[PDB]
């Protein structure tokens, strides 16, 4: 199956917000403490964390409160009071900062000994002081590490003793802290986990694979490949994806609305009607866009349906049935492609044919050639000349003909 | 090993003429050809349907080009297809795997396509059968030696394109289950994909965990032009209506734009408040917007040639797992960990 975390690059960038927010000149705002505790940092209110965040990443009180919410989350900032509500509050509650031991971490989940060494300590401390899903979680894990109880029960009882030494401040800080990690995770049933990253990888984000020979040798064929394809200038690549989105605009119905309405937000659905796929009398705005380019017009069934009606009248009508066939060649039924590539050329292609369409001589040879092997791809020529003979001839006569223009005339304008 | 050791030399003194070669062409960036773009009007949308009935995550969606109709797939297993509009379940179908991340609708609105932990992609009938069973009419066309991550008709009912965690793609023939072509090249799990809309409609694009993003010519089963600026795992990668360039999301919390023609990025929309992973991108119809959902249960949307964030839209409650904008470019579909999915307009 799978065996292997997924990469976590959210986890280092938690990681420098907390760092930037512990900073002694630009951090978050702490508070005194009049009560000596040397074990863990002093507290801080959530409103002064969530104000340090609205500040420094200049963002709105929203974005912020879900960020901060996160941060808590994960573990890195914890609540002194309500601790199981795991959200940083805009108020003077108060928060300390998570100790980096007890932060999550990509390749490496806490461990079912340390929580139950955690457990077992918890024990002792009282008797059952542990809360009913915590006595669940005990039971499971002495059944299940068994076989290290022992070794557990020797920690908790050793970390137990250790942890008299300090005063009782000292301890309850100590306590709260520990406990805030596990609360993250091992969480109480009907809380989120957090930690939930869905599938393993099959592959190892953490290996530093040797490359191998042949891998080297498949770099260097994608490099030489490269180097013989042709590219254009930025201002022409990228002048033509600023000039594509302008175009297409006001088609653009979350930009710049719709007619008569958007469904989804009036509920009329008269703008799916009059735009039917096989709607008997086209809208204006969908003719308009036959004008866009070539692709525009013969994926829209009722544009292909009008060119054909063109190219018909020119004796060009067996062209676009061509570029059909090659299209359900390649990707139809594949059983067949041998027959269907062989029928094709009889039926357009062949002299005499009883659908003849011309190809260039050039076109013609590359095609015949093939057909000695036929397969799925053997008609991609041909059907690439038709189609760029259609788009640099047709297309261009087609929308400049008194077919295009009077289904322009007869075009739906709603509202 | 010497032999090694000048193959590696070679393969790096070629990878900086590649980028010698292709950097005399880059004059321009595109915040500046997008210097006078006409500014956008108010961001006003909000959630119009919840769609509420899967009983674990949403992995994934996709619409019907009916443009109302939607298959949603879940963690439990279950497939459900629904009219959006109405909000009616039409169709479900439970699998025999959990962990259904992929599922995809034919163009004939007549079929889906999905898979998972099955290793396995598979396809079902949509029928208008009063007492509808799914289950006896399931037709297994892929066979992965790991699992289905995701998974798309081409441009018929007829053929399968598939990604998997096994680290390939592959195309499918659906009545045989023939293996078409193999795509060999990601380093890792792969984890998305996009079929390209281009005129020739030869190539498609995929993303994975070794960073990349690769185009295939589906014809040779060459990688063609590979990208790796991301510094995380690539979640998402959908073509730019034109075909000529597309956008990618990563766990490392950005999206980015490929200029295909150039061959360069040309984009990072990024923000240092947003630092959870982007686990799907779709676009505007015109391109102009980009929506993306992020594992913190948020929507960003971006302004593909201005580079700024046009809004965050909040309402989830668990990560956002799959968004796409609908076929007539009205409305888009976000699916959650949260059970739900939400269409917004």
């Amino acid at each position: 199956g799978q065996q292997y975390r997924p990469r976590m690059a959210f986890l280092q960038k938690i990681e420098a917000l907390v760092k930037d927010m512990q900073n002694p000149e630009t951090g978050v705002r702490m508070h005194n403490q009049r009560v000596l505790v040397t074990s863990v940092p002093h507290a801080m209110t959530g409103g002064d964390v969530l104000q340090w965040i609205t500040q420094r990443l200049w963002i709105s009180n929203l974005e912020a409160q879900n960020l901060g919410n996160f941060i808590v989350k994960y573990g890195y900032i914890y609540p002194l009071q309500d601790p199981k509500n795991l959200i940083l509050k805009p108020d003077s509650s108060l928060y300390r900062f998570q100790t980096p031991y007890f932060w999550p971490t990509q390749q490496w989940p806490a461990e079912d000994t340390d929580y139950a060494i955690y457990l077992a300590k918890r024990n002792i401390k009282k008797k059952g002081i542990l809360e009913e899903y915590e006595k669940e979680n005990y039971d499971f894990l002495n059944k299940k590490i068994n076989y290290k109880w022992d070794f557990v029960i020797m920690q908790a009882k050793e970390q137990y003793r250790t942890g008299k030494e300090r005063n009782k401040a000292d301890r309850y800080a100590l306590d709260c802290q520990e406990k805030a990690y596990w609360l993250v995770h091992r969480s109480p049933p009907g809380m989120n986990n957090v930690l939930d990253y869905g599938l393993d990888r099959v592959t190892n984000p953490n290996e530093v694979k040797k490359q191998t020979v042949t891998a080297v040798r498949k770099e260097i064929m994608y490099y030489q490949q490269a180097l013989m394809r042709s590219t254009v200038k930025s201002s022409v690549s990228l002048g033509g994806i600023v000039k594509y989105s302008e175009q297409f605009s006001s088609n653009d119905a979350i930009m710049s609305g719709c007619l008569p309405s958007n469904p989804w937000i009036t509920d009329d659905t008269q703008f799916w009607d009059l735009n039917a796929k096989l709607v008997e009398i086209p809208t204006k705005m969908r003719v308009e866009r036959w004008a866009f380019n070539f692709s525009e017009l013969i994926r829209d069934p009722k544009g292909r349906q009008s060119f054909q009606y063109f190219l018909k009248k020119e004796f060009s009508g067996e062209n676009l049935g061509f570029w059909e066939a090659c299209e359900d060649l390649k990707y139809g039924d594949q059983s067949k492609v041998k027959e269907k590539a062989e029928e094709i050329y009889k039926l357009f292609l062949a002299p005499g044919a009883r659908r003849w369409i011309n190809i260039d001589g050039k076109t013609m040879d590359i095609t015949v050639k093939g057909l000695r092997h036929p397969h799925r791809y053997v008609l991609d020529a041909a059907q690439t000349h038709i189609y760029m003979l259609m788009k640099k001839d047709s297309y261009a006569r087609y929308l400049k003909s008194p077919i295009y223009k009077e289904m322009l005339a007869k075009a739906i304008e709603p509202q | 090993n010497e032999t090694l050791a000048s193959l590696k030399s070679e393969a790096e003194s070629l990878k900086g003429k590649l980028e010698e070669e292709r950097a005399k062409l880059h004059d321009v960036e595109l915040h500046q050809v997008a210097e006078r773009v006409e500014a956008l009007g108010q961001f006003v949308m909000k959630t119009r349907r919840t769609l509420k009935g899967h009983g674990n995550k949403v992995l994934c969606m996709d619409w019907c080009k009916d443009k109302r109709r939607i298959v949603s797939s879940s963690q439990d297993g279950k497939v459900i297809v629904w009219d959006s509009f109405t909000t009616n379940k039409e169709h479900a179908v439970t699998m025999p795997c959990t962990w259904v991340m992929a599922c995809a609708y034919a163009p004939s609105g007549c079929a889906i396509a999905c898979g998972g932990l099955d290793n396995k992609c598979s396809v079902y009938p949509l029928t208008f059968d009063k007492n509808e069973n799914m289950a006896a009419k399931k037709k297994s066309v892929a066979m992965h030696t790991n699992y289905l991550s995701a998974c798309s008709f081409t441009n018929s009912d007829m053929q399968i394109l598939t990604a998997s965690g096994d680290g390939t793609c592959a195309l499918w023939d659906v009545e045989s289950g023939q293996l078409l072509q193999s795509f060999h090249g990601h380093g890792a799990d792969v984890l998305c994909l996009d079929l390209a809309p281009s005129e020739t409609g030869n190539t498609f694009v995929s993303g994975g965990c070794d960073k990349k993003a690769m185009v295939w010519d589906m014809r040779s089963g060459q990688c063609v032009q590979a990208f790796e600026t991301h510094e995380s795992d690539v979640n998402s990668v959908r073509y730019y209506p034109s075909g000529d360039a597309f956008a990618s999301g990563s766990d490392d919390a950005t999206c980015r734009l490929y200029d295909l023609r150039a061959d360069r990025e040309v984009a990072i929309y990024s923000k240092e408040s947003i630092i959870f992973g982007a686990s799907s991108v779709d676009f505007s119809l015109s391109g102009r917007l980009l929506f993306a959902g992020y594992n913190d249960y948020t929507i960003n949307v971006w302004d593909v040639l201005k580079g700024s964030r046009v809004s965050i839209l909040f309402g989830h409650e668990n990560r956002v797992s799959t968004l796409r904008v609908s076929p007539d470019g009205t409305a888009f579909c976000s699916g959650s960990w949260d059970h739900t999915l939400r269409v917004w307009a």
